[PDB]
């Protein structure tokens, strides 16, 4: 029991953690791409509202 | 600048302080009476003068201090005697000559004319420093080498470091320049009583306090930084435990905050503490006062000073902890502080909540207790200190229904539950094992396992034995000891032996004056082994009582075995007694 | 084994929490970069001279109206200080036009640092008791908080 | 959109007294407008305006009024009520009493600002609860059940393990499942807790792996006392956003409901208001109503909020104002006995006062058994009679317990021994426990039972 348990445990958790880290890095990359795409639009909208003034 | 305008008893209303801050101390009149600012209505302020307000004349100047209630810390804080408002009583008596406390004394808390041998650290003159750095160390005395550190909330590039020489407190030894400006720092420093000392990170308590008494050390362990409450009001047993803590406990230093108690009790304490002396592991004799800062506040003293004395003491303890030393703070009477609080609340006309106490009593009390724990210091080098509070509860009428008692019990982790009945039962420790509880038992897991793996099981079995004993007492009162089963009779006899020898420590005899953890644990192991191997043996009750009487005598000899005979020798004697009891019980059956 | 596999479960939980909090930290860093870019673009707009003058007059007029004070103390940056001195009582006339009233006294001089001030006007009131602070740098980071939900909506993927 | 205005900055503080800061010459104040006071030293703290009169505005700061000068502090009127930046990302993190992050993470990027103390649910729209909950404790699900939308607190005096019980419930919480994305998203408010207890909560929640679905709102006793009241508010605002406007079911947990009460009493006494019983404010019924009366199942949405607060009888007296008001509003109670704890029972639940007002709908044909109601009634009624038998035996003697009384005493003893007790992690399912519940009911004669009809239990079959 203990031998088979340690054999199964030694590596699977580390591989799962590495896969999760890789997936998180990929998601970070996608988010960075989206932010780069939307950066100037957001900046222009903010500038418009700051500059836009009445009364 | 600023003149009094309305002087109505304790409260004094003065105009002119447009810039006064809320809760800023201020000096009033020629006599320089001290008062706090409460209400800042318009351009005027409100001063509650602590001392007597008689004799004040209108337009008497009022001088602002630019500082909330603060205690001047640094070297030389130890040994001396201080009032609730941080006034050095001994130096006041020496300088003034007269006995009474003059109305308007202005003696500084620490005499800046005394010279201390200042030894700086190897820090570079052109280095960079931040708050909490142990930039030097001063030999304020023996046994309490004062590790002076750069003031918290101050970070800068050091410009000049003083050499190793005899300097006064007024003399400056440090200067730093983070921005363009360079600010010099002296050895003395100040901190408000209310705001706690900055701490990098509170830590989980891991190591226990060794009180030197077997009952508290074994049955109900208290961690470093663990809150403890004593229900002591008569018989001075609380003072006895405080003296034991001062003499033998693990605290690198101890601060006793006596507030609102009778003058005679304060005088008795002020004579008793100097008489006590603490033995080093080296064995040569050194007085406890050199490592003890005592703060006394009698009933004659102003109420506000009595209320603030607790925060004064806890701030001193916080300074010691930030200096990286384990420290214990003892409050003589929390109920006296509650009385001071109710008096102040009545003076300021707050809405009563429960039995006259102000509503905020729970919050203030909880904050004060919560200012104590194991702490990772600020700055470097990284060291850990601990403040543990053993504040004593003194319920009037001995009823737990008192709001202060209920709040403390809600907050306190360990309640040692001293009972006057045990004192009436000729028990010197007078620690009621039943009504007392320990909540830090799980915290001692690593320490107990490292010291003795079976110690946890022994403690659990001892608690079960105490419960079985309290049941068997009324069981015997019902019908008699004979009706009990043989194993139940053994259990009752072993519980009686435990209470008579292990639980009850005389502490008057030199052999039992200090009970180490090793000796207490070995005595508990011997008792539990004798009880166990007797319970499995049954054979008869009377028959084994006679044939194992030698085993009982050997177990009682563990109490005779003392550290005064030597710790390795005491351990060997306890092991031999346990082996003899084991052989006597096994061979007979 | 049962009481040990809790350690593996805790390790998995810690890894997941670290990953997600790192992702959220990246998102917040992107938001901070957006704020910095907005500030830089605001400074670039402040670099304008002629069209940049009209908004200053509008700010002065609107601040006078909302404050509704009889006397104010305006402070401007050294850059466009000539511009605001040229605006002068044109803002007061515009305020009297918005609501029929005698124009208040206008006083302009100390200036904050150019990039730090980023234009704007601090109209304030007498004795400095009441301050209507309208720096473009201060006007920004107020718009930012209001538009943050809109930005989070914009960030889809 | 209407042109924006930068918040006004004032310096006309014209009087300080207690926890209140007075202002004058304020141009267009707003009630409950959040103000962020900056002192002369440069530090900042917040507060609320409690009354608006003329150009005067009376503000109660949060961090305390110490260190405030009448001629150097500056007050800024944000011109809005207090708002918490609720967002879906808030899951799996911790926050201070005011909601500031303390999980060493970035501040929440809000999906939409929601004003706390939000409007009530149109009662035409509120709907009754109809779904049991697998909290992970036997005695709660077997008797005095909980419905997904029902509020019910835990009554427990000082020194009891109620905090550990709450931690166990939170870690073992789950739907009956008789999915995971919409599963229980637990919000754990912590009103006024000790630092050691806070560390215990943090460790237990982090290690359990529930951090994927649990948000903590920790507020220690060291925090400003006012920051304590806004906590179990912010918590309920986040719960409302997550359940109704986001969908996932929430099981809000409030600890030390008494500490909230104390926080109110202290604030009320500061405000010098009319006192109710024991010096507590007279409107505390309202201000608890605003906290308790939020959990429920709005119809138009598939979410659900379930409220499980924890009280603390101050003098171990249920007649104290806080438990009195709670028992008035909270739709039932679970009671914990100190005597049972003395008897070394880990879940020391005393079933005699432990009743669920909504249990009549929690039971049914969708879950539980047709004899659940009758068995619960019998095990709830015969326990009181057994206690009366024990009292009669104590006041007379052992021979006083007749052939019928002795059966009741034995039923009480076996009930306290077997049924109530449970493991520290026991997910004892309903049927296995109800088997021994009927065994306890059958300790008494199967015909002496008055209230229950024999046919109802006859529907169930032994073994």
């Amino acid at each position: 029991e203990f031998q088979r348990k340690l054999a199964e445990s030694s590596g699977d958790s580390g591989a799962n953690v590495k896969r999760l880290e890789q997936e998180t890095e990929v998601k970070i990359h996608h988010l960075n791409a989206g932010a780069e795409k939307i950066q100037y639009d957001v900046v222009q909208m903010l500038l418009k509202h700051v500059t836009t003034v009445k009364n | 600048y600023g003149y009094v305008r309305k002087v109505s008893g304790p409260v004094v209303i003065a105009d002119g302080m447009n810039g006064a801050a809320m809760y800023e101390l201020v000096r009033v009149g020629h006599d320089n009476l001290i008062g706090e600012i409460i209400r800042l209505e318009g351009d005027s302020a409100t001063i509650q003068v602590y001392e007597e307000t008689a004799g004040l004349m209108v337009n008497d100047p009022v001088l602002r201090t630019h500082k909330p209630l603060s205690v001047e810390l640094g070297p030389g804080i130890l040994g001396n005697i201080f009032d609730g408002i941080q006034r050095p009583l001994k130096t006041i008596a020496i300088r003034s000559g007269d006995v009474y406390i003059p109305r308007g004394v202005s003696v500084p808390a620490l005499d800046k004319d005394t010279l201390w041998e200042f030894q700086p650290k190897k820090i570079g003159e052109g280095d960079l420093l931040t708050g909490g750095d142990l930039y030097a160390t001063v030999f304020e005395n023996s046994l309490m080498q004062h590790h002076v550190a750069l003031p918290p909330d101050a970070m800068g590039k050091v410009t000049y470091v003083a050499p190793a020489g005899q300097y006064s407190l007024k003399d400056t030894v440090l200067e730093l320049e983070f921005q363009g400006v360079k600010k010099s720092f002296t050895m003395l420093q100040a901190w408000p009583v209310r705001t706690p000392r900055p701490v990098s990170s509170k830590l989980a308590a891991d190591t226990p306090l060794l009180t030197g008494q077997r009952v508290l050390d074994a049955l109900f362990p208290s961690v470093l930084g663990g809150t403890c409450a004593i229900p002591g009001a008569f018989g001075c047993g609380k003072t006895v435990i405080s003296q034991a803590l001062s003499k033998y406990s693990n605290s690198d230093t101890v601060v006793y905050v006596g507030c609102g108690e009778r003058g005679n009790e304060m005088a008795e304490v002020l004579m008793d503490f100097p008489q006590l002396t603490m033995t080093l592991p080296d064995g040569r004799e050194e007085s406890v006062m050199k490592r003890t800062t005592l703060v006394a506040n009698t009933s004659n003293m102003p109420v506000a000073a009595r209320e603030a004395s607790i925060y004064t003491g806890i701030t001193i303890a916080e300074y010691f902890r930030d200096m990286g030393y384990n420290v214990s703070m003892m409050a003589d009477s929390t109920s006296r502080w509650a009385e001071a609080l109710r008096e102040i609340s009545g003076r300021l006309a707050e809405m009563p909540a429960d039995s006259g106490y102000p509503a905020y009593l729970a919050a203030r009390l909880a904050s004060f207790y919560e200012r104590a724990g194991k702490v990772k210091c600020l700055g470097g080098p990284e060291r850990t200190g601990s403040v543990t509070i053993v504040g004593a509860v003194s319920p009037p009428g001995g009823d737990f229904s008192d709001p202060v008692t209920s709040a403390t019990l809600s907050i306190v982790q360990v309640f040692w539950g001293l009972d006057k009945k045990l004192a009436q039962r000729k028990h010197f420790p007078s620690v009621n094992w039943l009504i007392s509880y320990s909540k830090y038992s799980t915290a001692l897991e690593s320490f107990y396992e490292q010291f003795d793996p079976d110690f946890i099981n022994i403690r659990t079995k001892a608690r079960e034995v105490l419960q079985r004993e309290d049941d068997l007492n009324e069981i015997v009162q019902l019908v008699g000891k004979d009706a009990l089963a043989e194993g139940d009779k053994i259990t009752l006899e072993t519980a009686k032996l435990l209470r008579e020898d292990y639980l009850a420590q005389n502490a008057f005899t030199p052999y039992d004056k200090f009970c180490p953890f090793y000796k207490s644990v070995w005595m508990m192991r011997n008792i539990i082994h004798f009880y166990n191997l007797a319970n499995q043996a049954v054979i008869t009750y009377t028959l084994i009582k006679h044939r194992l009487g030698d085993l009982f005598y050997r177990l009682v000899s563990q109490k005779f075995e003392d550290p005064a005979e030597g710790e390795p020798a005491l351990v060997a004697k306890f092991k031999k007694l346990h082996e003899d009891l084991t052989a006597g019980f096994r061979a007979l059956e | 084994e049962k009481q040990v596999e809790i350690r593996k479960k805790i390790e998995y939980s810690m890894q997941l929490n670290a990953s997600r909090i790192k992702v959220l930290q990246a998102q917040d860093d992107l938001v901070s970069n957006m704020m910095e870019a907005a500030s830089k673009e605001v400074l670039n707009v402040s670099r304008d001279h002629n069209s940049y003058k009209k908004l200053l007059k509008g700010l002065i007029v609107q601040s006078l109206l909302r404050l509704k004070e009889p006397a104010v103390l305006l402070r401007c940056r050294k850059d466009d200080h000539h511009l605001v001195e040229s605006v002068l009582e044109s803002a007061k006339e515009e305020y009297a036009q918005k609501l029929q009233v005698h124009p208040p006294e206008i006083i302009v001089h100390h200036n904050a640092h150019g990039p730090s001030c980023s234009g704007g006007v601090v109209v304030a009131s007498r004795d400095g008791k009441i301050v209507c602070e309208n720096t473009l740098d201060a006007r920004l980071d107020v718009v930012f908080r209001k538009k943050l939900p809109e930005i989070r909506k914009q960030l889809v993927s | 959109e209407g042109t924006l205005e930068v918040a006004m900055e004032y310096r006309t503080v014209t009087g300080v007294a207690g926890p209140l800061v007075i202002l004058d010459k304020v141009k267009g104040p707003k009630y409950y407008e959040i103000v962020n006071i900056r002192l002369g030293d440069g530090t900042m703290r917040r507060g609320q305006v409690l009354e608006v009169d003329g150009e005067k505005a009376v503000v109660q700061v949060f961090e305390g009024t110490s260190g405030i000068d009448n001629k150097f502090t500056t007050v800024q009127f944000t011109g809005e009520v207090l708002k918490t930046p609720v967002s879906l990302d808030m899951l799996g993190r911790i926050f201070n009493g005011s909601g500031k992050p303390i999980d060493n993470g970035p501040p929440i990027l809000p999906e939409a600002y929601l004003d706390i103390s939000g409007s009530s649910i149109n009662p035409s729209e509120r709907t009754y609860p109809e779904e049991m909950i697998q909290t992970g404790i036997s005695t709660i699900d077997v008797m005095n059940s909980i419905a997904r939308g029902q509020k019910i607190p835990l009554f427990s005096a000082a020194g009891l393990p109620h905090n550990e019980i709450a931690a166990q419930i939170c870690r073992q919480a789950g739907l009956v499942k008789r999915g995971e994305e919409d599963n229980f998203a637990i919000v754990f408010a912590a009103m006024g807790v000790n630092m050691e207890t806070a560390q215990f909560f943090k460790r237990d929640f982090e290690e359990n792996g529930s951090m994927e679905r649990v948000t903590l709102f920790l507020n220690l006793a060291n925090d400003p006392t006012i920051e304590r009241i806004i906590t179990p508010r912010i918590a309920l605002t986040t719960a409302e956003y997550l359940a109704y406007e986001c969908g996932k079911h929430v099981l809000v947990i409030l600890t030390d409901m008494s500490s909230y009460a104390d926080a109110l009493r202290e604030v009320s006494a500061a405000r010098e208001e009319v006192p109710g019983r024991r010096g507590y404010p007279g409107y505390m019924y309202t201000d608890l109503a605003q906290i308790y009366e939020r959990a429920g199942r709005i119809e138009g949405r598939k979410g659900s909020i379930t409220q499980i607060p924890i009280l603390t009888m101050p003098n171990d007296d249920i007649t104290h104002p806080t438990p009195d008001l709670t028992g008035y509003i909270t739709e039932g109670q679970i009671y914990i006995d100190r005597q049972l704890q003395n008897r070394q029972i880990y879940p020391p639940i005393n079933v005699l006062p432990s009743l669920s007002r909504l249990m009549k709908s929690a039971i049914g044909e969708g879950m539980t058994r047709r004899d659940h109601s009758d068995v619960s009634n019998q095990l709830y009624a015969n326990y009181a009679i057994g206690k009366d038998v024990q009292a009669m035996k104590a006041v007379v003697g052992e021979e006083a317990l007749s052939s019928e009384d002795l059966l009741y005493l034995e039923f009480l003893d076996k009930f306290e021994r077997k049924f109530v007790a449970q493991g520290a992690y026991d997910s004892r399912n309903i049927f296995q426990s109800l088997d021994l519940a009927w065994t306890l009911l059958r300790i008494f004669p199967r015909e002496l039972l008055h209230r229950i009809p024999g046919k109802t239990l006859d529907q169930y079959y032994s073994r």
